[PDB]
């Protein structure tokens, strides 16, 4: 009854254990409000773009450009694409894609009793496999890219810098590069 | 008149530019039917 | 529990009829027109765009090349030059004459005669005239068709984007290298 | 949010009215037990809690700045 | 100031071509008294090309209007259960019709009748004025004309709604140029009437809890 | 499928004036079908004056 | 089909399949087919560029005229790299053309390689069957019926060496271009690379 | 354009409305073509 990442509460019963990624973690209860396959989804659909927009932007801050593209940062990437012209191009294929792929399975999903679950397009043209684990691998990649995208653009803007986003680059995540002779002071 | 194949050629070649830049987008909007004013007063019937 | 076959993810909706009454069937339909719309009516339409758009086509690519000897316009101006003149008023007036009696016969298909969509029995050659060719080339002309409306639409949106006569390129498309693999600079 | 101030007025609000507001007669301020309100309402009370907190925070904020503070 | 307004032209058969009378502007027609000009030039259009493709989406709501009443009664009539739902109707009529309607002009305003207005009050013809697809994102433009468009929405999501002064007033009276009320008034006035619907169209009971009971 | 079409039009169904006995009956071109209207005896004296 | 019984397991990887990540293990079997036509593909592509390569870096051109007025020795003149720029555009948009047909034609055939079809068992006269195409019947691989005088075991021991090679060859026509781009990452290729 | 159709386009209003469009038209036509005839 107590659920599993809070010991402290009961878990909903709408989330069981059958859909891949459950952890029992629902404090507000929003699963009784708001649709299981619905909120699926859009969790589903959110991690897809999370994961490819981190990768796109840790790439083009890297370095890596398409010809002719303009030679900036990934946090001046947008505005440089608007100006230079070429980016409702790549909105085409996004508007073909959610106009006849999400409104008509949105519907079905709300509607028809009969749907295949959310997110489930059936898109494996290489044939990999939809397996449990598969799916599970899934949703941990995309929650951690949901997280990792949202860390990359709010430090990014704060310090305007490189490809680790923090204002002294990678000593910050290793401390013991900084200089290690205040620690070695009070020892 | 000509009568085309009797009194003149029968499919007679296009004139054609060899290639060129691309038109600004104003120059093609401003001739337009649809969104040109000048355009959209001539996209009228006649008699 | 029947699937679309273009759309996997979704199920078949209900309203394009049992699977296969037409030949094309793989089951396209995510907005639901056919709820909307009678599927007659819609296929009807489908076939007389198909027509059109290859006819379209074809027009704009030969017009590009060759003119007839009176009509000394290029491609893009042709239409308001030969209004001008009086050729489009005779082209309406014909495929009008032709369009109300097509119109005819959309309203008798639709109450109840018997005709099929687009079978208006054009076939002085005797292309199809052997039931078993019949639906193969059915689905070979809505191919065509389908392919020849984005054909047409590429030829008009090009042709006045660039400027250029046949291949509705640029020039740096047609004059420089598009399988360039020396690294390139900021314009083509 | 950017001041400390305005971030304290409007969650000062938000916890006024979720602690103050009553939904057909069941309060928290009126000895209605939280997991009563949770059972009966759930996440609709936080939701109506704070979408009134933001617009009494609002109007509070607003008026300080007005007034002369934040 | 001196053009007769005037958007109707009788044909040449029985005499009645007199009717088209000097309405100024080299233009022979009948002057009309129903103010669409004073309102198309408020609203921001410049050109006959809008106008025309206005027309023109209107007679598409026009075609899907005669088809939703078709639809709605030999397709899919709703039951009266469904009429009877004043709560929600109330709801919806008051936060999603008039608030959303009053947010969206005043969304319009700020952003294309603003602009346009205050450059041809300044004395830019018509000819010159940016186009309102290039003003809606041209965000340096918007900052020359009101200042305070620099600052973004941060000055909205944080309360430091003063930052907007300049394009969202309470100025009052009329404007001295065009002897009318002010279009950044206006739009202040539509936003606080957005505002103010929203907030009034989450009275009613609906699926959940919360909400009064009209009864 | 049209069960009795138009001569002239296949893809017509068969006027009142194709089942009918005065000459040139054997057409059935009539996309308007004012035969059924017009009374086929007033109307063929018209055509021919 | 599935690992276990395909080829390509090595001496040099100690009779075992290599796959130092879990690629085969966490994919299905159609996945497999896939990778193994997409390794061969890769691996015979890149036989022939290291091939084509290395012959435009020993400057070997053909007698005669690519263009009229362009020699195939001006072409070459400038290295292996710059001369596919140098090449006229209408000569490559014949190969990609023909490139783009013969692929077309070898993914339309039936038995796929995904779907019940050998991966790597590329369909010999592809441009066979098509209704509205003809073309003289000469198999894309073996036109002169090399294989025909070679055994089951001998094919077999002929594959193997195919992949081999394929990796290696593989391996050398990256090397090649990121010498080239790079200068110094790949030893052994003198300014002529 | 069934007969119901062809009943109702018959039916006493449309045919006025259908008539009397003709016949103003007709005189429309008489007066552009013959126009301001205060005589015979
Ligand atoms: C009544 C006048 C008339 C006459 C006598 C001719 C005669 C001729 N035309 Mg034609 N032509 C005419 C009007 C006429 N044309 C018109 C009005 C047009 C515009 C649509 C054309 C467009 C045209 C073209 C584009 C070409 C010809 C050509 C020809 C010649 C080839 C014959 C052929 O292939 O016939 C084929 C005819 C048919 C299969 C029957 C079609 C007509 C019936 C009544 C239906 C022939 C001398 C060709 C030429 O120049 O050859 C040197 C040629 O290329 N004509
Ligand atoms: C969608 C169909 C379409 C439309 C709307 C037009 C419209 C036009 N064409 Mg035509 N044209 C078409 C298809 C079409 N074409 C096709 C398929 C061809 C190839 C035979 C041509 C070849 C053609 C030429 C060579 C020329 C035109 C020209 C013109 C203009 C004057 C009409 C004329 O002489 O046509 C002529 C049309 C034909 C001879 C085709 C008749 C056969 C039709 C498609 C029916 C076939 C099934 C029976 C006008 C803008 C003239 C112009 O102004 O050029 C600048 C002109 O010189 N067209
Ligand atoms: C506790 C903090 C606080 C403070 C210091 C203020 C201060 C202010 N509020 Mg108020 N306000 C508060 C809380 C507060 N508000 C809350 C919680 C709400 C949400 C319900 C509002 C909602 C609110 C509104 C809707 C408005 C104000 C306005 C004002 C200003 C003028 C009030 C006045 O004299 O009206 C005098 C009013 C009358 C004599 C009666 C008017 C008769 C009507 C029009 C009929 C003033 C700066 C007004 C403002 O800023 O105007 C510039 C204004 O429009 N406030
Ligand atoms: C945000 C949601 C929403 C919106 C925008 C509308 C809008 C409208 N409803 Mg309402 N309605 C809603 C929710 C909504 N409704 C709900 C939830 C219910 C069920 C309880 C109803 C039940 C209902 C009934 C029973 C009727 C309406 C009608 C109307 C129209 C009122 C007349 C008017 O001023 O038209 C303004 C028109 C426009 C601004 C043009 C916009 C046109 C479309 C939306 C684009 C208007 C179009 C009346 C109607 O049928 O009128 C046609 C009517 O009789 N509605
Ligand atoms: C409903 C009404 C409404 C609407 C529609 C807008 C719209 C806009 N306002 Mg806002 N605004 C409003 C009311 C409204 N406002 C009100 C009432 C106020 C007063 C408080 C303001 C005050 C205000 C200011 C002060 C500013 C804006 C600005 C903006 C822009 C914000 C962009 C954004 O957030 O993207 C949201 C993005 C997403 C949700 C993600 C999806 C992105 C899509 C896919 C991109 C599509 C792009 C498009 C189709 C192609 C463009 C191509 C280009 C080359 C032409 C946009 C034009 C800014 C601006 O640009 O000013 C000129 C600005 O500085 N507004
Ligand atoms: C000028 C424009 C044009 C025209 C008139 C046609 C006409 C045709 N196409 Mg289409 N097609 C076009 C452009 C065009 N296509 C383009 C650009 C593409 C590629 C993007 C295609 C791709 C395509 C496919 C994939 C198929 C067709 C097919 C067909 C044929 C239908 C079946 C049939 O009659 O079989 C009997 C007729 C023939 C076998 C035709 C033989 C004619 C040869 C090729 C003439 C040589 C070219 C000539 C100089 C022009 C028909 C002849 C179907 C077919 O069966 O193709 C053969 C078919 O499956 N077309
Ligand atoms: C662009 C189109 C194209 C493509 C993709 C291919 C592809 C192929 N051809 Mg080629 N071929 C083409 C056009 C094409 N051909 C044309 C137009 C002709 C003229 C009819 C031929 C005639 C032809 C023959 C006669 C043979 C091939 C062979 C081959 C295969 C081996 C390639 C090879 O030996 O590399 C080139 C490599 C070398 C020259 C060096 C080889 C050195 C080693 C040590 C062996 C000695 C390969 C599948 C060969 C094959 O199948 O072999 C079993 C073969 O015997 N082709
Ligand atoms: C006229 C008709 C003629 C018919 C011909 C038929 C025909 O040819 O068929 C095609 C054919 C055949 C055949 C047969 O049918 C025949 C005839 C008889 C029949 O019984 C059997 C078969 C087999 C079916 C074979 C083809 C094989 C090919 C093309 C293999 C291509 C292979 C390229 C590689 C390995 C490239 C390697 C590049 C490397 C290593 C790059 C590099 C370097 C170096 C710089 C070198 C060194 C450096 O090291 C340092 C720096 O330290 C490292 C590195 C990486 O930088
Ligand atoms: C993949 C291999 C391949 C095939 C299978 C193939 C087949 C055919 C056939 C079919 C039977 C014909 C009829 C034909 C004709 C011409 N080919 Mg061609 N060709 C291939 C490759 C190349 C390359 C690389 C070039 C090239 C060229 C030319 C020119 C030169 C015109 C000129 O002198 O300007 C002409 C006339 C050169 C070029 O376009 O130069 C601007 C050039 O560079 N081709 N080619
Ligand atoms: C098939 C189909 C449909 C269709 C269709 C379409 C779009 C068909 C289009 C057909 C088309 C485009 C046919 C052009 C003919 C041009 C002719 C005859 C030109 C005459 C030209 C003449 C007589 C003269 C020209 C002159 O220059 C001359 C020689 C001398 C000069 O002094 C000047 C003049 C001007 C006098 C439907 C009905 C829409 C739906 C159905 O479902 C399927």
């Amino acid at each position: 009854a107590k659920s599993k990442a809070i010991p402290f509460l009961d878990a909903p019963p709408a989330l069981d254990g059958t859909m891949a990624g459950d952890k029992g973690f629902d404090p507000l209860l929003l699963s009784n409000v708001v649709p299981i396959q619905w909120a699926r989804e859009a969790e589903l659909k959110h991690a897809r773009i999370c994961m490819l927009a981190v990768v796109g932007w840790v790439t083009v801050d890297l370095g890596f450009t398409v010809p002719y593209a303009p030679q900036v940062s990934s946090l001046a990437a947008h505005d440089a694409a608007v100006d230079k012209g070429v980016f409702l191009g790549l909105l085409i294929p996004i508007a073909l894609v959610e106009v006849l792929a999400g409104i008509p399975k949105c519907f079905q999903i709300m509607n028809e009793p009969d749907a295949s679950p959310g997110g489930d397009y059936k898109f494996d043209p290489l044939g990999i496999g939809a397996s449990a684990e598969m799916q599970e691998k899934e949703i941990s990649n995309g929650r951690l890219a949901m997280l990792a995208f949202s860390g990359i653009v709010t430090q990014a803007a704060l310090t305007q810098g490189p490809f680790p986003y923090t204002y002294n680059g990678v000593e910050d995540l290793v401390p013991p590069m900084q200089s290690v002779q205040g620690a070695l002071s009070i020892l | 008149m000509t009568i085309p194949g009797l009194n003149a050629p029968g499919l007679v070649p296009a004139t054609k530019k060899p290639a060129g830049a691309k038109p600004s987008f104003e120059s093609y909007r401003d001739t337009s039917h649809f969104w040109s004013s000048q355009g959209i007063m001539d996209s009228v019937p006649k008699v | 529990v029947v699937y679309s076959e273009a759309l996997p993810f979704l199920v078949r909706r209900e309203s394009l009829g049992p699977v296969g009454a037409l030949v094309g069937d793989v089951g396209f339909d995510p907005l639901g027109f056919t709820e909307i719309l009678p599927l007659a009516w819609l296929r009807e339409a489908e076939i007389k765009h198909c027509r059109t758009a290859m006819l379209a086509t074809f027009g704009f690519a030969f017009t590009d090349f060759w003119h007839f000897p009176g009509f000394d316009y290029t491609t893009l101006e042709a239409h308001d030059a030969v209004i001008a003149q009086g050729g489009m008023s005779q082209l309406l007036l014909w495929i009008g004459l032709l369009e109300v009696f097509s119109a005819i016969s959309i309203d008798q298909m639709l109450r109840g005669s018997g005709r099929e969509p687009g079978d208006y029995g054009f076939d002085p050659l005797g292309f199809a005239s052997d039931p078993a060719k019949k639906a193969d080339l059915q689905m070979k002309e809505l191919a065509n068709g389908r392919l020849a409306m984005f054909a047409f639409g590429g030829f008009v949106t090009q042709s006045v984007l660039t400027g250029n006569t046949f291949p509705y390129l640029f020039d740096y498309q047609t004059a420089g290298d598009i399988v360039a693999i020396a690294a390139q600079g900021a314009s083509p | 949010q950017f001041n400390p101030a305005k971030a304290f007025i409007m969650m000062f609000s938000n916890i006024l009215i979720i602690c103050t507001m009553s939904i057909q007669g069941k309060s928290l301020a009126r000895g209605t037990p939280h997991d009563e309100m949770v059972e009966s309402f759930g996440i609709t009370w936080l939701l109506a809690g704070t979408s009134l907190g933001h617009i009494v925070g609002a109007g509070a904020i607003l008026g300080c700045t007005a007034a002369g503070f934040l | 100031t001196s053009i007769k307004p005037s958007a109707q032209v009788v044909w040449p058969v029985v005499g009645q071509e007199i009717l088209n009378g000097d309405v100024g502007g080299g233009f022979s027609g009948v002057q009309i008294t129903s103010g669409v000009f004073q309102m198309w030039r408020a609203s921001g259009i410049t050109n006959e090309t809008e106008l025309y493709w206005t027309a023109m989406g209107g007679l598409m709501m026009s075609a899907l209007m005669v088809f939703a009443g078709w639809f709605h009664y030999h397709k899919a009539a709703p039951k009266l259960e469904w009429f009877q739902n004043v709560e929600s109707m109330m709801n919806h009529h008051l936060a999603g019709l008039l608030g959303l309607g009053c947010l969206s002009w005043s969304g319009h305003q700020i952003h294309i009748s603003l602009p346009i207005n205050k450059l041809l009050d300044a004395g830019v013809a018509p000819q010159e004025i940016p186009l309102p697809h290039e003003l809606l994102f041209n965000q340096d433009l918007m900052a020359q004309l009101y200042p305070s468009f620099k600052k973004g929405l941060l000055p909205f999501f944080t309360l430091n709604w003063g930052e907007y002064s300049d394009f969202l007033t309470f100025k009052g009276g009329l404007n001295p140029i065009t002897g009318s009320l002010w279009l950044s008034d206006t739009a202040h006035h539509h936003l606080a009437l957005a505002v103010l619907f929203i907030f009034a169209g989450h009275m009613y009971r609906t699926n959940w809890g919360i909400g009064h009971s009209m009864k | 499928a049209i069960s009795k079409p138009s001569n002239a039009m296949p893809f017509l169904t068969a006027p009142p004036c194709q089942s009918s006995k005065l000459p040139g009956a054997e057409t059935g071109f009539d996309p308007l079908y004012l035969s059924e209207f017009i009374d086929i005896k007033w109307a063929r004296e018209a055509e021919l004056k | 089909a599935l690992v276990d019984s395909m080829e390509g397991v090595g001496e040099e990887t100690g009779g075992q399949i290599w796959d130092p990540l879990g690629i085969s293990e966490a994919v299905s079997d159609e996945a497999v087919m896939w990778f193994r036509a997409s390794e061969l593909k890769h691996g015979r592509v890149a036989m022939l560029a290291s091939v084509g390569y290395l012959v435009g870096a020993a400057k070997i051109s053909f007698p005669g005229e690519l263009a009229k007025g362009v020699t195939f020795a001006s072409v070459a003149a400038n290295g292996p790299y710059q001369a596919w720029d140098a090449v006229p555009q209408a000569g490559k948009l014949q190969i990609l053309s023909i490139i783009l047909a013969l692929e077309w034609a070898t993914e339309a055939k039936k038995p796929h390689y995904m779907r019940g079809g050998v991966p790597g068992k590329i369909e010999q006269l592809p441009f066979d069957g098509i209704q509205g195409l003809w073309a003289p019947k000469i198999k894309f691989w073996d036109p002169l019926n090399f294989t025909g005088a070679l055994s089951a075991e001998q094919k077999a021991r002929k594959r193997k060496a195919e992949l081999k090679n394929g990796r290696l060859a593989m391996i050398g026509i990256i090397s090649f271009i990121t010498g080239h781009n790079l200068p110094g990452s790949v030893p052994a290729l003198d300014s002529s690379f | 354009m069934s007969k119901d159709l062809l009943k109702y386009l018959s039916t006493a209003p449309v045919l006025l409305t259908a008539w009397m469009s003709l016949t103003a038209g007709m005189i429309i036509e008489i007066q552009r073509f013959f126009p301001d005839s205060l005589s015979f």
